[PDB]
């Protein structure tokens, strides 16, 4: 049968980039956050980037979201600048390759031996599932912290 | 003022519960162009459970949706069952119970928090259910009034959750003064 | 048949995404704002209006006044940031797909974007300015009356 | 034959019609003024002045800084709609430029592949604007300094 | 002949813009940083240093940090035109990359789709090189300070 | 300084009103190749009258017919009746009256505030008018001096509104102090 | 809680070193489909030996032939000699050695900083090694548990580096008192 | 220190001026493949003024580039025909040098050092405009020669020296406030 267009899979929003790019993005995120934490607060002569704040900074730099704090040191600024460059390239390339995917549908036969349509909710359902899962997780973590700190109030 | 907040929370809880229950029950989710019963094409209610014929050879015939003919299979499982809309109704009911028990067996002050958490969770369950429904359908049409009853239920549930949390905050504030 | 050039809809700027995506975006925005408010203020140990503002500014890839400092707040903020990035990228990519395909259509044998294409966004903008002015004046009249007469 | 043309200075404005640019400028002034008015007009609450409103609006459009964000309901309404407007307009700019650079459509003036990298000739105008702005900035700074120096003598 | 699949360059992420655009972007960055420093801190009647000017300009180009913005008319002129420049240049980068990938996708010969790690590996090399450099600089400063105590 | 500001706002109000009134009156909004009173020839079209120039019978002017989806009908109505340019003129007039009445009744400062709100609203009406005009035209050409008179009226109206609000803030600072 | 921190860091250092060494020595990095020692059959290729299975003479296997525009030559050279995975192993070893020597010649509280630096650098080397590996593979497939052992070594090495730096900070904090 | 700062400023000013003057007079800007002398295509020098020929049957021959073989294009052609921007860069660097020289003599004015800083910054801006105009004018293979990179290095050094001058002026007015 002629290779009809495939139904968009949940988590098809990751398709523009190869699995290896995502995996290396995660490794680069951890490395950047750790090096920013190290460089920012290791010398006794410096004594706001703890490990948790370094991770937050890096995450929000990647998602081109807020800043809240910027390194003031030479070295922290080196780290921040290369992470900013990386982020710009990777996000631009994600958007560009997604545009390429949506512009030209390129069907391939499973075996060998146009008036473009609005994205449907099926095309991004996965990101909604992740969002609501994260909201549930956030509520759970908050309630755990509150129950713990309540027991600490008992004794 | 403080006195009216309990009334607003309780009436909102009741409204959300009633709307979500009606939506889960009624059949006007999707005005599709479907089959009244198989073995030609006309407008159909296609509610959550039963798709019911209208404007046809025999208007009014209602049948059970044939949900079935691995991710797609699991989505079919989650959609054929309405675990998420039903769970929304259950959580709204438990939230209403917590609000009711706010007065009887008073001064616990975590029952109100439980009410807020239940209402917020009911909202989240509702949204997941809506997304599952819409995803399952596709792959013309329109959305009936039961669908928008579900949507309005979500909005009201979130408002009531905010009120419940605000009331809990105000108690534990007075307490410290 | 004559070409019959099609007038873009007033609100054609919403065309890249299905109606259900916009609907679910609004539901997601309310859910995110409410959960951010609960996980941030519920512990006796970001009010609702500030949480709505945070979420709005996060979606428009714009503002950044305050950001959550707690673990729970940061989980909420992080997922919302991811969601925003995917949705906005997908909007721009699908708009580019629309315009590219419409540009390679050859009939049988300018290209800039016209004010007609983005008119609705201007209408919304000026409507919002009017609403803002009205709200300001209502608050001011209320405050003038509020002083003990 | 049509023979695809050499890109003009100020061709970076080509993705949007002249009317869109004009109305963007009008909307910018309107937004700035209304933000200033709805923020500094109540005596019942006496940062968003006239020059700080203009700066806020400018930076919101260029998807850049945020010194201050309106804290009132009304200022937040204004900011939110301006943010929406900005997002749509900039997205639309990028998308239409992509369409232009993907498919080339040469037009016959009278009727009765390999997608090269982008050359300095079709962003030259933005460089000219930048350096002109730097010159203007230096001029303004020097005028202010000369003025302050002369006044301080008295 | 066999189709001869192309091997992407390591620094292929620079392909959307000509070499001269990158060169002139760097010159423009230096110029903007210097002029912002000059107009901001040059008049007795005020007293953004050079390093802070450079940082401000970079995070405008990367559409990132917003630590501090100019408050004077001249600083604001410089900032505004640099923001304009950055908007145009980044939009143009993304648009031309999309053009590259879209055109390369509709080639049909005579008779994977995602972007591979090879297409961006150079940006990872730069990232890790920058992290190494940052650690080196931090340790150099720490050694300097630790050796600068009175003995 | 003070004393100059009142004169400057008054002059600006008059200038904005005169420019917008002229713009709504005159007919050099658009230079297009249309048809004269009923071949092709250049025609300065306006808000009301499309009129013929550089032809055998230049100077012959005809009323524009704005008619042969509901949005199309409503846009055609809103553009046929230049409600938004006219409302801009009316609001500028009312702002001028408020500024004039400022000299009397000076003890009450809410009349110099009203003046600012009227001028700003006039600017917003002007923007909507320009957008509807251009949009309706879109469903070679050029814009004439009438169009740019409308644009300059918008700019001056916004400046004068800023000045009016500024002086209302001073007046209410002197009485705060 | 110092004391348990030292045990946790030592365990982590040992785990990271062992995982990275196993990953380098073992050859289950890539489940390709290629030729065994010189029909296409599956293979558990590794860093050194492209090794055969489910074949005519399975289990007999050879040294990968790395070699058949200086950039291509340089990348092939860097991937032939697994300089970056090996350097990761060496740096993890030196980090562990510093942590061990943190008991002897105590009170320096400046070698534990070196331990942190070594672990961080080992992680960076590891990531470069992964990138070169995957890049050179592009000159169906899957990744084996050796690849993931390398990845897990990276993660644990970064955690241990953070702990080491934290302990150095705490030591100087105590000293400054 | 003040002495080291002043020496470094002076050396930088001289280096920038020398580099820009060499660049604006020498011919190795663009290794294109043009025509040695006309009215067979081979490699060329193609400087700012004269396109000498190389690797051909006759080398070393130079003709003045045929400027002017669209008013928007006409103005760019005119601005490239002269090198108003490279030349103006050279002049501004020279005037900055004069200011720095007048720094040591007739000193305590404190506004001539500022003048030097402004002139160096302006020279840098002129230089960048010149480079953009040049590169744009040649869009109608190739490579850039060492004279082009001399121009570029001149820009960088001029900006550094301008920074030094401004920083040095700020000190004088800090001292003159303590
Ligand atoms: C920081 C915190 C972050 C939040 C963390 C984690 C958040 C992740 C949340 C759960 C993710 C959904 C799982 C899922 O997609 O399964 C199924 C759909 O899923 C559904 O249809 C189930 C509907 C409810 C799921 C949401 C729970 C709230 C899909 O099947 P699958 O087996 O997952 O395979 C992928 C589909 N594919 C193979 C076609 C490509
Ligand atoms: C201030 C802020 C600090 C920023 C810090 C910036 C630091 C910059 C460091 C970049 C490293 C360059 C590596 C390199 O040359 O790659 C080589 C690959 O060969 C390899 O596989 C590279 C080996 C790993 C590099 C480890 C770091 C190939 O590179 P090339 O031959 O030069 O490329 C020309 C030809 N090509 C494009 C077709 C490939
Ligand atoms: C919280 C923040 C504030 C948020 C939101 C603020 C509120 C926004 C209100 C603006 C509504 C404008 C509008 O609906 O125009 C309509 C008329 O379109 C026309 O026919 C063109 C005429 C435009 C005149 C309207 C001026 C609005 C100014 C106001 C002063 C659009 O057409 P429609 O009939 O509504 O719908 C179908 C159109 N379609 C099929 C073409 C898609
Ligand atoms: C807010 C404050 C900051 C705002 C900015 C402040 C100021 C902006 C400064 C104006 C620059 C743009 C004008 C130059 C130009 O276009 O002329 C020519 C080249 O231009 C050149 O070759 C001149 C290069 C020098 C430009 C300015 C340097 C100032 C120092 C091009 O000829 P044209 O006829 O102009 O082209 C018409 C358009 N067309 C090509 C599409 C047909
Ligand atoms: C105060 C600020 C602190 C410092 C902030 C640093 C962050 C900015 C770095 C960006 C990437 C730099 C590297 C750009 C890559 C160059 C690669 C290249 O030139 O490739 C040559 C190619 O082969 C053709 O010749
Ligand atoms: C420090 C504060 C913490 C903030 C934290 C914020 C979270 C931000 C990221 C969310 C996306 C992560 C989920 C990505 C899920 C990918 C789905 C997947 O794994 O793909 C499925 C399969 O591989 C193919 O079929
Ligand atoms: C807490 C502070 C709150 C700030 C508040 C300001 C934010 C406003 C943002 C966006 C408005 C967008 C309005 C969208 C209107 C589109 C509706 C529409 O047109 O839908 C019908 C459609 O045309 C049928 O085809
Ligand atoms: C509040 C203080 C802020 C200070 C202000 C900061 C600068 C604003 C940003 C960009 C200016 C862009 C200028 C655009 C120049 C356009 C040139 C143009 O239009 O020329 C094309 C020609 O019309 C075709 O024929
Ligand atoms: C900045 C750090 C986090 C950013 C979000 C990154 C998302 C990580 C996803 C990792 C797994 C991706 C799997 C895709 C491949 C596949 O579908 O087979
Ligand atoms: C966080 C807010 C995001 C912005 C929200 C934009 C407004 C969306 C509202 C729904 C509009 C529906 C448009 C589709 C109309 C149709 O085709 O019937
Ligand atoms: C935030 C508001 C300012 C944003 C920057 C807008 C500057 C561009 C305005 C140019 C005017 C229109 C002229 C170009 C169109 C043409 O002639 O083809
Ligand atoms: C300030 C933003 C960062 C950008 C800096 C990038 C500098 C790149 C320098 C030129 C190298 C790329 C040119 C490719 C050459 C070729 O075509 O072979
Ligand atoms: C904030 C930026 C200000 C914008 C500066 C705009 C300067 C360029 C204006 C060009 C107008 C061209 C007239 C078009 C003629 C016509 O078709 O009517
Ligand atoms: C923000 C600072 C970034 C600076 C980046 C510097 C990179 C320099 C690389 C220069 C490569 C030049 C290639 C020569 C090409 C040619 O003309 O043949």
């Amino acid at each position: 049968k002629k290779p009809q267009k495939s139904k968009p899979g949940v988590f098809s929003f990751l398709d523009p980039l190869a699995y290896e790019i995502w995996m290396c993005i995660v490794f680069a995120y951890i490395g950047v956050s750790v090096v920013l934490f190290l460089v920012s607060r290791f010398s006794p002569y410096e004594w706001e980037f703890g490990i948790f704040n370094s991770l937050w900074f890096s995450l929000g730099a990647f998602m081109r979201q807020g800043c809240d704090i910027s390194p003031r040191s030479l070295s922290g600024r080196i780290v921040g600048g290369v992470w900013w460059f990386f982020t710009l390239i990777i996000i631009s390339s994600y958007t560009a390759n997604l545009a390429a995917f949506l512009t030209v549908e390129r069907m391939v036969s499973p075996i060998e031996s146009e008036k473009t349509s609005a994205l449907s909710l099926s095309n991004v359902a996965g990101v909604f599932y992740i969002l609501v899962g994260g909201l549930g997780l956030a509520m759970l973590v908050a309630l755990i912290e509150f129950c713990y700190k309540s027991r600490a109030e008992a004794k | 003022d403080r006195g009216v907040q309990m009334l607003l929370t309780t009436v909102g809880a009741f409204a959300a519960f009633s709307l979500m229950t009606i939506a889960v029950g009624t059949d006007y989710w999707l005005y599709s162009r479907g089959v009244c019963k198989t073995k030609e094409e006309v407008m159909t209610h296609s509610g959550l459970w039963r798709t019911c014929c209208l404007e046809g050879n025999f208007k009014g015939l209602c049948k059970q949706i044939d949900h079935f003919p691995t991710a797609e299979y699991f989505l079919r499982a989650v959609r054929a069952s309405s675990i998420f809309p039903i769970l929304s109704v259950i959580l709204l009911f438990m939230g209403g119970l917590c609000i009711a028990a706010s007065e009887f067996y008073k001064t616990r002050h975590n029952i109100i928090l439980s009410a807020g958490i239940f209402f917020v969770s009911a909202g989240l369950s509702n949204i997941i259910g809506i997304i599952v429904y819409i995803s399952a359908n596709a792959g013309s049409y329109s959305y009936g009034w039961s669908f928008y009853f579900g949507a309005l239920s979500f909005i009201i549930a979130e408002m009531v959750g905010v009120l419940a949390v605000h009331m809990f905050i105000d108690r534990h504030k007075q307490l410290r003064a």
